[PDB]
């Protein structure tokens, strides 16, 4: 009752097993002194005590969980983290309530604002896949990793068997592909999320979670095995998967820089030669416009739509690899999960169909069975598509060479067309690169940097960044001094479009100038749009309508507008 | 009664918030300040999404705990000013009301009820109707009016906090040696200091802000806003003043100065409004004007 | 106790910040 033990006291464990002498009240008191001891007194180098920074900053949110390193808890007071890993389900009862002692010692009636406190254990220094789990794990600690595969909702469940209540969920949690032997399925866990973590995470995501690993009884089980069989289960106790000044002050220093367009599409997909105009589109569609509206009947989307037509084995499906490893969210062939991201097609009714009723709208609305619902798409289109057979026919328009309706030509802000054509000297350059590129691949840290500061002038995690803070952060405006003369500029484009019999240029197509200009102003950080964006705008523009015409009305477009495609 | 912006409408945490003098006591205009608010909150023990709810719907232990949690905490925070003793005033079942929430309803109905001299005449014209619009309001019969009026106070509030952290932010109080100069060139909307009294209630949050932030330098302050239609600055002229807690009365001299400029001066200036420290000028004559005033003695 | 006072000045520095 009265005596306590000495830490040293603790080395012999003298009863039959680690939980039956755990559970002793003298034993459990100095277990408890001991903890507490630790909580008010462990220190960084720099004094500077980390856990009475962190309980701080519990009540600073509200908060319910207090987190602890299992490495400080193995650098003093050794024998606490042997007893933790052997017999969590004990330990964790006991720092629980010395938890609440240490935070009241910050903010007394803490208990008004929550009534209990659980403490998430991090860095458990050793990992399993879910292969080599066995039986000796059993009330053990765990640390494992996965994909989520399935998700629960969240339900509420009785706490106690006057009422109380907590929240509970269950994942099923599966290996991650890399992780699997050649030749063998992969294997399944489910885990069940209490009162703070549920719907920590969501299907698809790449998980690690440390928790009890428990076991239970099952009639169906023995039913249908015939052997007394029992059932297993993951507990979890914690689960796991911005910038400064000095990012801001380097971004804007590039950005002050000369050229900084130029060097952006230059780093764009570094291990493709050439295609410079595809890389130009696609650094667009990454960076966008503003999206705009005016409840008098119009609206203007942010998102810039592109799509490219390949001859077979033109480097399409790698720059979309890239895109889809570069872009901060997307979806690769489900437009639900492409909400405010980049959503990529590499090759092609009711698909298209839902592409049509996509691109007329932002959101999209759907009935079944009297239900009614609405989703939002919000998101911009990366396409590309193989030109009716094996190969594109430049003497006829574009419509030819689709199997597209017109609309959809009408919609996408920036057409192009790509073409393995014949030189000697492209031939050689193309060679050289991809067999230079594939030695430097070879599998046989200055190596390291070389090789990266000679594959791109930008390095990428910078760019990433870049891209980030430029989405985030940035919302560009036109000025109103130029706009007469692209008014007079896109007059004439018309007048020059009905003289020669072509398809008219119309309004979507001036739309589509302003949404590229405001991208290119935010691509260098700048809140405002200027002459040489809409130049640039207007060229790319051009460009594209130009290219979709027949050969005929080709060269008496380009003959006229010289003046657009090359001059200003 | 408390020195918190109107406590017995919105919320408790909107009060300590959009307080005047807790900004200048704890900083709110940056992340620093605001975690030391949810800070105060935890220690107290008022679990911050109740302190977020309507306060006539609050829980009824908390309203009346709150009396003695005050007495426990403002002290840790320097903020023992926040308690004093006011007037409050109820009829029938409909609740109560204090003196210090009924004139910011008054004055937000002033402030916003509904070729150079004709828009001047419009605008001139517009304002004197909330004279009626606040004179209806002090009849017992039409408590609806001023219902109206609370919920203009606080947009007012949202919006002059809204501009007074720009204002910190961006640093763009130019410090002088004589004075401190303001000038707003742009804002999200800078309409709504076109009118004087509120323009007065974003100099009065700078100075608040001012007199706290350093021991040092108690200085006059000139605060300007321009306006796109008529290309005039409406400037005006403010004093410093002593903390609350803290012995003549100082005086507003900025009078003499305007006087005497715009007697010396050739721009192109007004001077007709009773409290002679507000007057107008042209924008190209701003420069001069304050050129020849800072080289006065007069202030 | 001097130990622990690293905690306390932890707590305290919200009394003096
Ligand atoms: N710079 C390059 N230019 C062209 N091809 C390249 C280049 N570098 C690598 N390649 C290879 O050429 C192909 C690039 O085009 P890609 O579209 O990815 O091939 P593909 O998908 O098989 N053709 P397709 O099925 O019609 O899309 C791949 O096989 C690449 O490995
Ligand atoms: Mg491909």
């Amino acid at each position: 009752l009265r005596e306590e033990l000495t830490l040293e006291s603790l080395s012999n464990v003298k009863a039959n097993s680690y939980s039956e002498w755990i559970t002793q009240p003298n034993v459990s008191r100095t277990i408890a002194r001991e903890l507490k001891s630790f909580l008010l007194e462990y220190t960084d180098e720099t004094g500077r005590s980390v856990y009475g920074a962190r309980i701080r900053t519990l009540g600073e949110m509200n908060s319910e969980s207090l987190e602890v390193n299992y490495r400080h808890l193995a650098e003093s007071k050794a024998i606490l983290a042997l007893f933790l890993a052997k017999c969590p389900e004990e330990m964790l009862k006991i720092f629980d309530l010395v938890a609440m002692e240490a935070t009241e010692l910050h903010y007394p009636d803490y208990a008004r604002i929550h009534s209990e406190i659980h403490v998430r254990i991090s860095d458990f220094p050793t990992i399993y896949s879910l292969r080599e789990l066995r039986e000796s794990n059993l009330s053990s600690l765990v640390r494992v990793t996965g994909v989520v595969t399935r998700r629960t909702g969240v339900f509420p469940q009785l706490k106690y068997v006057k009422t109380v209540y907590r929240n509970y969920q269950r994942v099923t949690l599966q290996e991650a592909p890399g992780t699997v032997p050649p030749g063998r399925l992969p294997r399944h866990r489910e885990v069940i999320l209490l009162a703070d973590l549920v719907d920590v995470s969501k299907p698809g995501e790449e998980v690690e979670v440390t928790g009890i690993y428990k076991n239970n009884y099952d009639g169906n089980l023995n039913a249908k095995n015939g052997f007394p069989v029992f059932a297993t289960i993951i507990e979890a106790n914690s689960i796991k998967r911005s910038w400064t000044e000095e990012e801001e002050r380097e971004f804007r220093k590039i950005s002050r820089d000369r050229g900084i367009i130029d060097k952006i599409i230059s780093s764009m997909a570094p291990s493709i030669y050439g295609h410079r105009d595809i890389k130009t589109a696609v650094a667009c569609s990454l960076f966008g416009g503003v999206p705009k509206n005016v409840n008098g009947k119009h609206s203007i989307r942010g998102d810039i739509n592109v799509l490219l037509l390949g001859d077979p084995g033109t480097a399409k499906s790698q720059i979309l690899k890239y895109v889809e490893k570069t872009a901060h969210r997307a979806v690769f062939a489900a437009l639900v999960l492409a909400d405010k991201g980049v959503c990529l097609i590499d090759e092609f009714d009711q698909d298209r169909t839902s592409i049509h009723e996509a691109m007329e709208q932002q959101s999209i609305s759907i009935s079944k069975a009297g239900i009614v619902t609405t989703l939002q798409a919000r998101c911009s289109i990366i396409a590309a598509a193989n030109p009716n057979g094996g190969r594109y026919n430049s003497t006829l328009p574009l419509a030819q060479n689709v199997s597209l309706t017109e609309p959809i030509l009408s919609r996408f802000d920036i057409l192009c067309v790509v073409r393995d054509l014949v030189d000697e000297e492209a031939d050689e350059r193309l060679a050289t690169f991809v067999v230079d590129s594939h030695v430097r691949s070879h599998p046989e840290l200055q190596r390291q940097r070389k090789k990266e500061e000679e594959i791109s002038p930008i390095p990428q995690e910078l760019l990433m960044k870049y891209i980030h803070y430029a989405r985030t952060k940035i919302y560009p405006k036109l000025h109103q001094m130029d706009m007469d003369k692209v008014s007079r500029v896109y007059a004439d484009l018309r007048r020059e479009s009905i003289s020669t019999g072509s398809f008219p240029i119309t309004v979507r197509h001036l739309e589509s100038i302003l949404r590229i200009a405001e991208s290119f102003a935010k691509m260098r950080l700048s809140e405002f749009v200027s002459s040489y964006d809409l130049d640039r705008a207007i060229k790319v523009v051009v460009d594209s309508f130009v290219d979709a015409q027949k050969v005929s009305v080709r060269r008496q477009l380009r003959r006229s507008f010289a003046i657009y495609t090359l001059g200003h | 009664d408390y020195y918190l912006f109107l406590l017995r409408h919105s919320s408790l945490y909107d009060s300590f918030y959009y307080s005047n003098y807790v900004n200048a006591k704890l900083s709110l205009w940056n992340e620093n300040g605001k975690k030391r608010l949810h800070k105060m909150f935890a220690r107290m023990g008022i679990p911050l999404s109740t302190a977020q709810e309507t306060w006539l719907y609050m829980d009824h232990s908390i309203k009346r705990e709150l009396g003695i949690i005050f007495d426990k905490n403002l002290d840790r925070y320097g903020l023992q000013d926040i308690i004093r003793d006011g007037f409050v005033r109820t009829l029938g079942y409909r609740g109560s009301i204090s003196a210090s929430e009924f004139v910011e309803a008054l004055t937000a109905l002033l402030e916003v009820g509904n070729n150079s001299a004709q828009k001047l005449t419009n605008l001139r014209k517009r304002w004197v109707s909330n004279f009626w619009l606040s004179w209806d309001a002090l009849d017992d019969r039409k408590v609806e009016l001023l219902n109206r009026g609370i919920q203009l106070a606080q947009d007012l509030q949202r919006a002059i906090f809204n501009t007074g952290v720009a204002i910190l932010e961006k640093k763009l109080i130019k410090h002088l040696r004589i004075y401190r100069l303001c000038v707003l060139q742009d804002g999200p909307d800078l309409d709504l200091y076109r009118n004087p009294l509120t323009l007065l209630r974003l100099g009065n949050w700078l100075i608040e802000c001012c007199a706290e932030s350093e021991d040092k330098q108690l200085l006059p302050m000139v605060l300007a806003s321009i306006d796109e239609n008529t290309d005039t600055y409406l400037v005006a002229g403010l004093t410093p003043r002593y903390p609350r807690g803290l012995k003549k009365p100082i005086l507003n001299n900025f009078s003499m100065a305007f006087q005497q400029i715009t007697a010396e001066t050739d721009a192109k200036v007004r001077i007709d409004n009773f409290e002679s420290s507000i007057i107008e000028i042209r924008r190209e004559d701003l420069s001069p004007f304050l050129e020849k005033l800072t080289l006065s003695g007069l202030l | 106790n001097p130990k622990s006072s690293a905690f306390f000045e932890s707590m305290v520095e919200d009394i003096i910040e």
